Order: C-alpha cells, then structure tokens, then sequence
C-alpha cells in the first residue's frame, strides 16, 4: 500500500526490443551507487554479423534515468573451421533472464544456437555470460558433448537462473533429455576458473544436475522457472523448480536438495493446462524462518457466478511447517483472461511489518489488457487474501500487448530510505518501471473525554463574552506517530474535532466548544517521532437546557487526523503514508443525566383515556364539540411527550379550552403530513413521572356521507424514548343524531 | 334493440358494414321509414325486412390448396393459399401447421494430424473423413464438408532448421522425403462436393516435426475464427473433428520457441491458406478456445487414437460441449458420435410476415410440443425431423382500404415454402354495384338513391331529399 | 545353431536347444507366450513425432520404423 505510484522512475529501450522482458537490481559491494539490470532479448547489438543478439542494459537511478548496455559478448559468430560457423548468436534472446548478487551479473541466451563439434547443426543449447566487475566469463552448461534431442542440444539453458547463497547458481532448461528439462547447479567460483575460450564443452567440478527420466516424462518443462530456498533442516538453499507440462500438463513443482540434487518435495496442479509452475517464488511470508513456495497457473479456469469455467489464473502459497508438512492455500484471479499466477516477485518487508510480502502480476488484466500488478502483505497466519494497493499499466498497445508485470523484481533498497522497491517490466512497450515504496508513519491516537454523563444542572463554567454559566465538558486528545526507514523527526499533523456526529444531518447541534463557540475545532501539530502522546486540553459546553431537540440521543465527538504530505526526502518528494490497517478516525460517545433508574434508561408508562360529554351529535348542524382527555405518565420521564388525537375526514380542531382553571392550556398544531390529519398538544419536555394532564379540545362536526351513524376519534400518546415510547390506542366514538 | 348499429350504421350500407362484424343491412323499401336500417340480422328479421334484401357478409376463411404436409417438392405449410375475405372493422382467425421435414444443413470440417507420428494413421485419417462424408451424406441431404491439415509451429526447436536440405524435406536426416512442415494449412473450403472431398483427403501427406505434441488447438482456433476462409453456414449445424495421435501444444509453450505474445483470437488465414501468424502467436488456451467455440456455436469433435483417449477426454471435461471418439481401423465411435450430434439437433420455426398492408392486425397463438396454447407466442423450439407444430392466427383490420384486394405472404424462419392469403376486403355492399346515380328514384330531390336507401347531398338533410 | 539364447528358456526344447513344437518364438517384444503377437500391435512407444515401431504378426522383435 506504500508503493509510490503517481511518480515512478520510466526507462525505455529501443523500439521491439523486448526492453523491460527481464529485470533487476545491481547493487555492486564496492560502489556506492546501484543501477537497475533491463534485458532486451530483440535488442540490435553491436556484434559483427548478429542480428537482434538481445542486450542487457544497467540503468543509472541517480539522475537522467540513463540505460546504458553492458557489454558482456562484443564479438560475433565464432566459426568451426574456414567456411563453419561454431555459433549463431542472432535471436539468441540475450538478456531474456538476468540475475545479480553483489557484484556478479548472470545474463543468458536460451535461444543461442549452436554448432556441434560432430556434425553441422543448430542447437539451442542457451548460453549465460557470468560477470563478475571486472572478468566476464561464460557458462554454458548445457554446451556438452551429450548433444542431441534426447540430450542436452536443445536445453536452452538460462531459460530460468538464480543465486543461491553460498555463491551458487541455479540454471534451468526445460529442452532437455526431449524436453523433460533439467536443473543444473555450478559453484560461481568453479565457473570463473574453469572458464577458457578454447574448450567449449567445459566440464565443471562440483555440479549438481538432474538426470534424464524414463520416456513417459518427456515435454514436462523442467527448469521452466526456478526458485531457492531453505526446505530442510540445514542451511543451504534448496531448488523449486516449476514443471508445468508434467503430470499429464497438470502441472507439478519439484523441490531439489540444494546438496546432493535429491527429490525432496512435490507439488501437483488440480487442473489441466492451467500451467501450474509458470512461476515459482520461495519466501517466508509468515516471519518464522521457514521460507515458503509460491506457484503461478496463470491458465487456470475456475467457477464463475453462473457455474461456467473462467480463466482467470491462480496462486497457490504453501507454508512450510517445522516438519515437511506444508499448508497450502489458493488466490484466485480477478479477471478472466487476464494470466494473474503469471509473475510473483517477492518484495521483502515493503511496510516494515515484520513479515515478508510479495508481488503477483495479472499482464493482461486492467482496462484496455494493458496490465495490472497486485501487492500481497504477509501475516502471521500466512498472506492476506485481499490485496493492499494496485499497480496499473499505463501504455498502450503498440503491437503486441504492454504486459506490464510480466517480470518483476524487488525486495532491494534502491534509494536508502529503508523500504525496499519494485521494478515492473512492460516489453510489450519496452519499458522498465520503478516503483519507490514510501515511508510508513504508524499513529496512535487517542480521545479521552471528561465523564461521559454531562449534567445539565450542574453549570459551574464561566464563559467570555456574556458569562450565562451553562455546563461545561472537556475534551483532551493525543497523537503520537512512529515509523521505520528514513524519515524526518517532526510531522505535521493536522486535527479536526466535530462534534454531534452521526446526528449532524442538518438538524440542532447541541455540544458547543467554549471558546470557538462552533461545533467544529481545527488545530495543527508538530510532533516528534517516537516521542509522547502529545494532548491538548479544549472546554465543550452543552446548550440550555430546554433548547436543542431531545437529550436521548447520546452526543458524538468525532476526532479526524491527517498527516500533511509536504514531508519529503529531498529526493523529488517521496511522501510518506499512514498504515492502511489503522483507524485514522476515533469517536468518543458523551451521555446526558437524566434520571431513569438503575437500567440508565427511562421507561414510561404511558396512559390517555376521554369521555364524551354530549354523547350525541346533529347531522345538519356545525356542533361544538369538546373532549376531555386525560394523558398521564405513571412511568419514568418521558421525552418529547405529545399526544396525537387523529380526528377523522369529518371534523377540525378549533381550540383549546381556557376558560376553566380545571383544564389545562396546552400548546396544540394542526397536523396534515402524510396522508393523515391529525392534532398534536405538546405534553412536556421531558414528561415527568407520575404526572396526570386533563384539558379539553374543542371541534366543528358536519357529516360527509348521509349514512355514517358515528363519529370515531383515535387518541394516542407517543415519546421518543426507546422502549415503552407509546401509549395504547384509545378510540372514542361520538353517534351521529 | 337500439344498439351500436342502429348509431353508427345508419348512414349507409358500407358505412353499416363497416361498423361491426355482426351488423346487418336491409335494402326493402317495404320497410317504414323510422325502423332502423343497420341492426342484428335477427332484428331485420324481426323487423320483416326481406331476407334477399338483407346484405350480411360473414367474413370467413377459404382455403384453396391444402395438399397434406408432407412425410419421411414437400408440403411444409399447410394450408398454403388461404383466401381471406374481410369486412371493415373485423377479426377473423385461421389456422396453419409447420412441420419440419426436410433435412438439416450439417457442415463438417475435418482436421487432419499431419506430422510424421501419423505415418501409420494416415490411412485411418482418410478413412475416417471419407466414412464421415458417406455418413452425413446418408444423414442428411444438406451436407457441406470440408478439411485442413497442421503440424505445429514452423519455428525452432520445433522444425528441422538445420541442414539446409531439412529445410525442404524434414526426413533428410533420416534419408527419406516428407513434406515441408506448416502450422495450419486450410485445403478444402467446406463444399457439397463428396467427390473432390474424396480425392483431396486420399491426396494428404504427412510432414515431420521434433517433438511429440503438436499444434493442434492453433488449427482449432483458425478452424473457428476463419468464417469466411473455412466456408461456415449461418443457418447450418457446424462440427469439427479433429484428429491426432499425441499430446497437444497449449498456452504458454512457446516461450521456449522465443513466442511471448498471446493469442487473440482473430482470423490469420490469407490467400495462400496458411497460418500467417504461426510463428508470431503464443498456442490458444482452453478458455479462449472454448469462447470463440460457444461464440461460432461450433461442435468440437475429438477422434483421437487410443493413447491419447484419456488426455483428450479430461480436456473435453475442460471444454464443455466436446466429445471424444476412438480413432482406429474402423470408425465407429467417431461417426456414432457424429450420429448423436446430428440426432441433437433441434429447430425452431420462427413465424415471419412480409408486405402485411398496415391496416391489418395479426395475432398468434402458438400450440408446442407441450400442446398448451401461449398467445402472443410464434415460435416454438426444440422439434425435430417429421416433428410439427401449430399455429392459430387471428387477422383483424381497421377500417376498410380502397385497394379492395391486399396479399401478404406468411412464413417460417428458414423454410423454403410459405404460406400466401388473398385478403378480399368486402368494404361495401353487393347492392351497391347496382346503384342508382342521382335524384330521379329519389323522389324529386336530387340526391343518390342505392340499396333501398337514399342518401342527399349538401344541404338536403331530409330522409328522401 | 540355437533358436533360444537362454537354455533355461521354456519356449525352446533343452535336448536340442530348438523350438518345441507348437512355439515360434523365444524371446522379443512381439512374443507372447512362445507365439508371435498379432499383426500391428505397438511395441515401442517412439520419443517424438515419430511412427509406432509395430509387430510384423511373423516375427518376434519390433522392425525400425522410425
Ligand atoms: C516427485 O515427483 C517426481 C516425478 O514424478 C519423482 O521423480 C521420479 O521418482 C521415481 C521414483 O520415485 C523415479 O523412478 C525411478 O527411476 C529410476 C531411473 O533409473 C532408470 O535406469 C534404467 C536403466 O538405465 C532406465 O529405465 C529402466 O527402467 C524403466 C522402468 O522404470 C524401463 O522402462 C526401461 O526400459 C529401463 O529398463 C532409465 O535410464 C532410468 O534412468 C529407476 O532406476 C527406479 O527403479 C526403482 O524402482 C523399480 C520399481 O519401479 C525397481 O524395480 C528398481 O530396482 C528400482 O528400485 C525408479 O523407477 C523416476 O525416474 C523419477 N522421475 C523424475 C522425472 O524425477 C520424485 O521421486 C518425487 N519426489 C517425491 C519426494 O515425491
Ligand atoms: C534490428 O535490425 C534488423 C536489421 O537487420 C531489423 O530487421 C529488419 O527489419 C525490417 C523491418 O523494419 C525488415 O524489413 C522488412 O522487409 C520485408 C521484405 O524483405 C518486408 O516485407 C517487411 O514489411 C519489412 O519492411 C528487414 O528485412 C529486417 N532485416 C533483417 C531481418 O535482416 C530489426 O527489425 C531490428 N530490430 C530491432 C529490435 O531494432
Ligand atoms: C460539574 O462540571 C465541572 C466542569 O466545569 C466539573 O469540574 C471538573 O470535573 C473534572 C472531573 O469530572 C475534574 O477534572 C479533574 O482534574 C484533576 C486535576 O485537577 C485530574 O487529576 C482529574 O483526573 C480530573 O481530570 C475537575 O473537578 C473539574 N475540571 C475542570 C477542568 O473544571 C465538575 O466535576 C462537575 N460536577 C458534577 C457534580 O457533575
Ligand atoms: C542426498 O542427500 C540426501 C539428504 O541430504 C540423502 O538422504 C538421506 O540419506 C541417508 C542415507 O541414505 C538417510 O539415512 C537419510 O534418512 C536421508 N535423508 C532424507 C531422505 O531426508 C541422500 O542419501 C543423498 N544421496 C543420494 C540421494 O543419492
Ligand atoms: C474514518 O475511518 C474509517 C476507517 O477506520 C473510514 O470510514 C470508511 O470509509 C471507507 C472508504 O470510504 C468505507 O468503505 C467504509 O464503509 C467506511 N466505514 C465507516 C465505519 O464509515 C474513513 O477513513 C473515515 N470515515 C469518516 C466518515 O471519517
Ligand atoms: C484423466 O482424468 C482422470 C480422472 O481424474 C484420471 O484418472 C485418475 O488417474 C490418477 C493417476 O495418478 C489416479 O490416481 C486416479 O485414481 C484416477 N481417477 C479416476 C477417477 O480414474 C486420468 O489419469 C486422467 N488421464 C490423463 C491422461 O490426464
Ligand atoms: C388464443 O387463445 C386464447 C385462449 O383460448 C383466445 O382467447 C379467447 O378468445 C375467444 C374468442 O374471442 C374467447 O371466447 C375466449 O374467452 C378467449 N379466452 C381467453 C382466455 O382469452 C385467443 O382468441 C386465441 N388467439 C388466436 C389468434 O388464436
Ligand atoms: C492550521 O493550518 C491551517 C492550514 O494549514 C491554517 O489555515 C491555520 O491558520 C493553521 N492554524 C494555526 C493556529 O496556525
Ligand atoms: C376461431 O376461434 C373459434 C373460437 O372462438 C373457433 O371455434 C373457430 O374454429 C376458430 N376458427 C378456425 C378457422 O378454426
Ligand atoms: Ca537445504
Ligand atoms: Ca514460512
Ligand atoms: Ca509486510
Ligand atoms: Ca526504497
Ligand atoms: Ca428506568
Ligand atoms: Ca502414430
Ligand atoms: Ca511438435
């Protein structure tokens, strides 16, 4: 969710390069400077007679975002004898996988052809060139006497490499023994000093390789992707390979030990064609030092809303346990045909957590199929199945598609500020894409608010300007922000305190700061990193008493804190970000006194009754007629107390009856909304307990329909308390005469 | 009594014949005036008008030609000239019934597995394809056939790229000659012709690759998508039976032949018939394969060799709708299969009409398989060869045209016979062919005088001028 | 001069390492049972796009069809 995406470091490469198929880091341990490793495997080199050789590019992040190539092979073709070309180094795809450890640089061609030394042939054995600063030598395992298809002539090696770390690389050809595929493991050390331009099929001491299989495993893909990782009880790293043509094209993953080359672990696709191994990422993504084996089946169809297949892709993530358990679970993709298991890069610690994250790229997702990227964050029960920020393409097709994600790399701290980075390949475009993470400033912030019960009476605060001496409630609130990586001592905070939130609809507000005498308080921090919970001391003061709407509802404050973004790192303004998982709003809750019993709630019992006092009425005639009610509330306070007499079609209200002291003089309205025409008399505010009202309405009754022998009135008493708010429904008929 | 007659009827006779279907005319001058001369015929009968003098035209339907539909040219509509004579101001209801008994428009394609693992299943390839096209030409009499051929990506590692002379014959290396290697190649455009289909298919030779799975789902998805290359009828049944011996390539081989771009789907066949972006598109995947299937609603078919029964059958599970068939010696799973795909064919008879003059109304009632009457419906499903249905159409006009005679014709969806109406719009009176023209009969007015009534002109508003 | 390889082979008569009456064959892919399979079975699953090496039905041992 730190990823910075509004301003990402773009590089470009020459047009149908494929600039951007592979990437990496180069982090030389002698430098200080690091530079971005693009290969463009259709890149036109500078070598004597090849065509479209493939090139891999360093590129300076420091300034002018410069690429430039690094000239691993200058020289051509190599020939065999006078008129016997040794090697045919055009379209060899070089640079289609790139990998770096601290100062060495692995670069390969898969589709390098070569000329056998028995007869005149063209087989993609692959080739890697290995760099190391200053020597550059190359590694071409799969360049050996076995030469043929059911050899190692059309391995490809370098299809899929990585380093392992005791200085070791994992080389995979997925052409090998017809096509089975192979994994072959070289010291780095023995392939500097084994290396001589003479021989070509050089024989290297201490290699690890995978023997041919029976024929019933042939075109399995072995060494289609590959991964390291620690999976038993020692140290070094062991080998995921992805094999995702095998188990009749369900696909499968195989786990090699890192030692012996020893089967060690197995995993098997649960759908055909899905490609189950087209990516493979090893990673502890828990935080318990047991690394764990992602797997990409970017082919995979899975059930829709309506029961149809949809391709949308997969991930499998499978945590290893102490033992060689391993609990697997499934991340299925977003949108149909959109490959999502198709790359998975590991992204370390991209929120300085505590538990590593990681990268999964749908390349043909998104608006217009130009290519999404979704960042998972590691848990301690496994990964979060909800992705927290999304990276979209932003190119076009050109001709093929942009593919933005189909390679990704991270997990390297590129500008020093402590989070580690991202770079996302589109070669569909030939662009390279770096994404800088920000800063994470994780606040605690607190509300705590003088005793939640306010009393009305209680009204010892003085206030400015007219000194009314009405209650007073204070409100204090703290902030404290703390976060890893680089990032300046003091932020800018800025606070806003609303109160009477979730009533604020328009309607009263009744909590009023004393000062601002406005229910809104804005206020500016400053405040350190790591320090104290700074608190600021404000006095709220409540209405009169008998002014706003109901003292039922109880009075929200609402506090919302944001950090200012003008916090950069002085390099093109980096902003940090606050933690997604944190509630960047906090609400406190403050009650009004009212007395209502133990429960802390009021409870009323609401009584009406009538008589009629004519009992009889003339059709032809507009009759006086009076009615006496009785409202009373033997039960406890009753607010916003108001009976309802819904007078029928026939009859309107006339007045109140004040010429008798017995009967009160109730403030009454003519009521019409909705549908219904009724008379309301306001009872008191709140109705006290045990308090017995009598009054008299007078009315005009002239019949509507010559047949109606009756005149019914409905009489009801209705609070806005919660429970036990209305009276029963009292029905009192006067007959037509 | 006084009725909608005896108000709006009284004018004239057209007027009268116009206003309802039920109001009748009296033309005896016996009749006093003050009786009413637009009322029920058993009113004028009750009102001693003359039953030769009493002009009440029933609007009824006659049918003409109602040979039988016919059974298994042939009768699809009965009837098929139903004569409609209509009064103004009418609705009159006649029935038809649609039986579909000609044969249904199959069009097969036939893909053939042409690499050098198929050297011994030619024979069974070609036998198959002739024993398809005697089937469906013994199935049904609308047949249109046709066939490609594929092998795979013609890129390394997959050709024989190397030497030279492996270029143009495949098997140099082996020292013997096949035919240079194509990823998808469209032979015969889908004809009636069995023949020519007979003799291209026996022409077929195989060709040689490396490795043992193909591409087939590319020949598939061209197959599909090349409408207008393949030779696809709109209103046909479309199978496709494929054919091959091993593995398949799928989505995502061919990054190892250097191919990273993905396959959308559109049509690559040009004049040449040869899949132009063989070695620039990724292998389609079963999902976009099943899309553009369900899209061109076309029935895959797999006959495949024994090894290869199982894999082909978990990927028919993965593409519904598909079936897969033994290939072998004799073909009698792949045209059983065949068989159930034609026996799974269902029509609809979706009723049209053209030219309906504006003044008609029609309504239909449409009588289905379930024999439950669902009016304002005209087309039923499902149906099958000798199967029929019915229908009820009751046609109503407003008014009254001065053409005197409309015709529209009204068909099924599809079928080649229609039924035709003759729509004879009474809009008058037979008296009124022997009208008197002016004054003279009328008494001394000068007014117009026709069947038994006169009618005055301008200013002239007595009975009788 | 014998028919049989091994001499503990059943197919083939011990006393004069010859065929015993009623058997063909000793030893192959397409030998079953001391008898030639049938004509056309497949006996040798090929690596590749290549033919299915099949059974002569008069011999024992898969010819090359590659
Ligand atoms: C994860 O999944 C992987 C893939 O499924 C697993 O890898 C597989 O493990 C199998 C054992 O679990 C292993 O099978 C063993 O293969 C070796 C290969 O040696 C052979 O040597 C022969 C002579 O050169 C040649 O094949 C002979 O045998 C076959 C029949 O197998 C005949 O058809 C041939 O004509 C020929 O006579 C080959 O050159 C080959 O290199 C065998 O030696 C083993 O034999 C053992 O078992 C048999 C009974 O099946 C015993 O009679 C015998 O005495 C031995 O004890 C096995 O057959 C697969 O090759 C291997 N495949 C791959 C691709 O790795 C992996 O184990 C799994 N790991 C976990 C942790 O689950
Ligand atoms: C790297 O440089 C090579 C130069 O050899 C570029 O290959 C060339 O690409 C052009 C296309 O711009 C090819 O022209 C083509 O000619 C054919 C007729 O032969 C025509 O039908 C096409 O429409 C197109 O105009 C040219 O033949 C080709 N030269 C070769 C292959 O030797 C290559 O595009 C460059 N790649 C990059 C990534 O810079
Ligand atoms: C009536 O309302 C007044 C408000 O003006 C109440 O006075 C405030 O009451 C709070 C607690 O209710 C007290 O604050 C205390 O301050 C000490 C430090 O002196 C602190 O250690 C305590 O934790 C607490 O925060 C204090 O009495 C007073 N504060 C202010 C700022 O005025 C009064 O208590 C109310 N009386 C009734 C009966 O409701
Ligand atoms: C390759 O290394 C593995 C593990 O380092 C060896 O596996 C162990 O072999 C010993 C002796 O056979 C057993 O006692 C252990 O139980 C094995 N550990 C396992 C299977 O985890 C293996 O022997 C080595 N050599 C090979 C595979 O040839
Ligand atoms: C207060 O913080 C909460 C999260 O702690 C947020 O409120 C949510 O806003 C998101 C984004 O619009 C919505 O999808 C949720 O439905 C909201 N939930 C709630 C509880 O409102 C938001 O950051 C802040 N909201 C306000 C109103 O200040
Ligand atoms: C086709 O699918 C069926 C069903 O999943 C497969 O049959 C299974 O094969 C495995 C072999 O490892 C057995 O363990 C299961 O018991 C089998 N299940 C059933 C229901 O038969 C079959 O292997 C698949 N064939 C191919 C070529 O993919
Ligand atoms: C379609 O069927 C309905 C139902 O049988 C017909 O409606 C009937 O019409 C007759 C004659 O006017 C009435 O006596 C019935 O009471 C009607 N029944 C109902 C339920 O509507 C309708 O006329 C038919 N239409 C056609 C075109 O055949
Ligand atoms: C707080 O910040 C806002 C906006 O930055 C500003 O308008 C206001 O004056 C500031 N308040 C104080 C007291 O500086
Ligand atoms: C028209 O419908 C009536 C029922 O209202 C029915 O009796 C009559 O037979 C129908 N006309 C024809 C031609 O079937
Ligand atoms: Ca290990
Ligand atoms: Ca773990
Ligand atoms: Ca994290
Ligand atoms: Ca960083
Ligand atoms: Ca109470
Ligand atoms: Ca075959
Ligand atoms: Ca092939």
């Amino acid at each position: 969710f730190n990823l910075d995406v509004d301003s990402p470091a773009e590089y470009s490469g020459p047009e149908g390069s494929y600039f951007g198929f592979a990437v990496d880091f180069f982090v030389p341990s002698a430098s200080s400077r690091m530079f971005l490793l693009v290969g463009a495997p259709k890149a036109n080199t500078t070598q004597p007679g090849i065509v479209e050789g493939g090139q891999v590019l360093k590129c300076d992040w420091s300034s002018t975002r410069r690429c430039q190539p690094i000239e691993f092979d200058a020289t051509g073709n190599r020939d065999y004898a006078k008129d016997d070309p040794l090697e045919f180094k055009s379209h060899q795809w070089f640079g289609a996988s790139v990998r770096s450890k601290q100062d060495k640089i692995l670069a390969c061609a898969p589709l390098y052809h070569w000329r056998t030394e028995m007869k005149q042939e063209r087989e993609p054995v692959g080739t890697c060139f290995l760099q190391d600063g200053t020597k550059t030598v190359e590694y071409a395992p799969c360049r050996s006497q076995d030469i043929d298809a059911d050899g190692q002539g059309f391995c490809q090696g370098g299809f899929s490499i990585d380093f392992t770390k005791a200085d070791r690389v994992l080389l995979g050809g997925p052409g090998s023994f017809y096509w089975q595929g192979q994994l072959i493991s070289d010291q780095v050390a023995e392939i500097v000093s084994k290396y001589d331009p003479n021989v070509y099929s050089i024989k290297y001491n201490n290699q690890l390789a995978t023997r041919t299989a029976q024929a019933i495993f042939d075109d399995s893909y072995l060494g289609y992707s590959v991964a390291v990782g620690d999976f038993n009880g020692d140290g070094i790293d062991d080998f995921v390979s992805g094999v995702p043509r095998a188990a009749r094209t369900l696909g499968m993953v195989y786990i090699y030990d890192g030692k012996n080359m020893s089967s060690l672990y197995n995993f098997t696709g649960e759908q055909m064609a899905a490609y189950f191994g087209f990516s493979v990422a090893a990673t502890d993504i828990n935080g318990d030092d047991y690394a764990d084996v992602f797997i990409g089946a970017p082919l995979f169809m899975d059930r829709g809303s309506d029961g149809k297949l949809q391709e949308v892709g997969q991930v499998s993530v499978s945590l290893q346990r102490a033992s060689g358990d391993f609990q697997t679970t499934k991340l299925n993709g977003f949108e149909v045909f959109a490959r999502f298991g198709s790359a998975i890069a590991p992204l370390g610690d991209l929120d300085q957590d505590g538990f590593n994250d990681i990268a999964i790229a749908a390349p043909y997702g998104g608006e217009d199929k130009k290519g999404i990227v979704y960042i998972f964050n590691g848990r301690s029960t496994g990964l979060n199945a909800v992705p927290s920020q999304i990276l979209e393409g932003q190119w076009a097709a050109r001709s093929m598609p942009p593919s933005f994600g189909y390679s990704m790399k991270g997990a390297t701290d590129i500008d020093k500020n402590g989070y580690p980075d991202l770079i996302v390949g589109a070669f569909g475009v030939d662009r390279a894409i770096l994404y800088r993470a920000r800063p994470v400033i994780t606040v605690n912030a607190g509300l705590e608010v003088y005793p939640s019960i306010l009393n009305q009476d209680n009204k010892t605060c003085s206030l400015p300007g007219t000194a009314l001496k009405v209650s007073c409630f204070n409100v204090r609130f703290c902030l404290k922000a703390d976060g890893k990586g680089v990032l300046p001592r003091k932020l800018n905070f800025q606070v806003e305190l609303l109160l009477d939130k979730l009533k604020q609809k328009g309607a009263i507000r009744r909590a009023l700061f004393l000062y601002s005498r406005s229910p809104s308080h804005s206020k500016n921090m400053t405040i350190s990193r790591g320090g104290l919970m700074q608190c600021e001391e404000l006095i709220a003061y409540l209405r009169d008493e008998s002014e706003f709407r109901d003292k039922l509802t109880p009075i929200t404050i609402f506090m919302e804190y944001r950090l200012d973004y003008r916090t950069a790192a002085d390099t093109t303004g980096l902003q940090p970000i606050l933690n997604q998982f944190t509630p960047a709003n906090i609400s406190r809750q403050a009650h009004i006194l009212l007395d209502c019993g133990e429960d802390n709630v009021c409870k009323p019992k609401l009584e009406v009754s009538v008589d009629s006092d004519q009992k009889k009425i003339y059709i032809g005639d507009d009759n006086p007629l009076t009615l006496i009610v009785k409202a009373q509330n033997q039960g406890e306070g009753a607010y916003e107390a108001e009976l309802i007499v819904s007078i029928p079609l026939q009859a309107d209200f006339i007045g109140v009856v004040r010429n008798n002291e017995a009967l009160a003089r109730l403030s009454c309205a003519f009521k019409t909304e909705n549908q219904t025409r009724q008379v309301v008399c306001d009872l008191g505010n709140p109705m006290k307990a045990g308090t017995q009202l009598l009054a008299g309405l007078r009315f005009s009754v002239h019949q509507q329909s010559e047949m109606d022998t009756s005149v019914k009135f409905d009489l009801q008493i209705q609070s806005s308390n919660l429970f036990d708010k209305v009276s029963p429904v009292v029905s009192h008929k006067v007959d037509l005469a | 009594g006084p009725n909608i007659c005896t108000t709006r009827g009284v004018s004239s006779c057209q007027q009268c014949l116009a206003v309802s279907p039920m109001c009748a005319w009296c033309s005896d001058e016996a009749l006093p005036l003050g009786s009413p001369r637009c009322d029920l015929k058993e009113n004028l009968l009750k009102d001693n008008c003359a039953p030769e003098s009493i002009e009440f035209p029933v609007s009824e339907a006659r049918v003409l030609e109602d040979r039988p539909l016919s059974d298994k040219q042939v009768t699809q509509v009965s009837p098929q000239r139903i004569a409609l004579r209509l009064r103004p101001d009418d609705s009159k209801n006649f029935s038809i019934q649609v039986r579909q008994v000609e044969d249904y428009p199959v069009d097969i394609y036939y893909l053939m597995d042409l690499s050098y693992s198929m050297k011994d299943d030619l024979w069974s390839i070609q036998n198959l394809g002739t024993k398809l096209a005697t089937q469906m030409r013994k199935l049904t009499s609308n047949l249109r056939i046709g066939f490609g051929a594929f092998v795979d990506k013609p890129v390394s590692p997959y050709m024989y790229i190397s030497p030279p002379e492996a270029l143009e014959n495949p098997c140099y290396d082996m020292k013997t000659t096949c035919l240079p290697m194509f990823g998808y190649k469209h032979v015969l455009t889908l004809t009636d012709q069995v023949t020519r289909f007979n003799e291209e298919v026996k022409k077929q030779s195989v060709s040689r690759n490396r490795d043992a799975p193909e591409g087939g789902f590319d020949a598939i998805m061209q197959a599909t998508v090349c409408d207008e290359k393949i030779g696809w009828r709109n209103d046909a049944s479309h199978l496709l039976v494929f054919t091959t011996d091993a593995k398949t390539h799928i989505a995502l081989d061919g990054r190892l032949a250097g191919i990273v771009q993905p396959n959308d789907g559109q049509c690559h066949v040009g004049s040449d018939n040869h899949y132009s972006a063989s070695t620039t598109m990724d292998y389609p995947s079963l999902g976009l394969m099943t899309e553009k299937l369900s899209q061109k609603n076309i029935n895959l078919i797999f006959a495949v060799t024994e090894n290869v029964v199982n894999l082909y059958q978990n990927y028919s599970e993965l593409i519904p709708g598909t079936t897969v068939g033994v290939l072998s010696m004799d073909s009698s799973n792949v045209l059983q299969l065949i068989v159930d795909a034609y026996g799974k064919i269902r029509s609809k008879v979706e009723l049209e009409v053209r030219d309906l003059p504006e003044e008609l109304s029609l309504s239909f009632n449409a009588t289905c398989l379930n024999n439950e009457v669902i009016p304002g419906l005209k087309s039923c499903m499902g149906l099958k060869i000798g199967d029929t249905v019915s229908f009820s159409i009751e046609a109503k006009v407003r008014g009254c045209p001065q053409e005197k005679e409309k015709s529209f014709t009204i068909k099924p969806v599809g079928f080649k016979d229609s039924l035709i109406v003759q729509v004879t719009f009474d809009c008058d009176c037979a008296c009124q062919a022997q009208a008197e023209p002016n004054s003279h009969r009328c008494n001394n007015g000068n007014g117009t005088f026709e069947c038994g009534v006169c009618r005055c002109g301008p200013g002239w508003l007595g009975s009788q001028c | 001069e014998c028919d049989c390889s091994s001499p503990e082979n059943p197919c083939c008569d011990a006393a004069t390492c010859k065929l015993r009456p009623g058997a063909q064959c000793g030893e192959g892919l397409c030998c079953e049972q001391c008898k030639f399979s049938r004509a056309g079975k497949i006996c040798r699953i090929p690596r590749g796009d290549m033919p299915d090496d099949r059974c002569t039905g008069q011999s024992a041992d898969c010819p090359r069809y590659h």
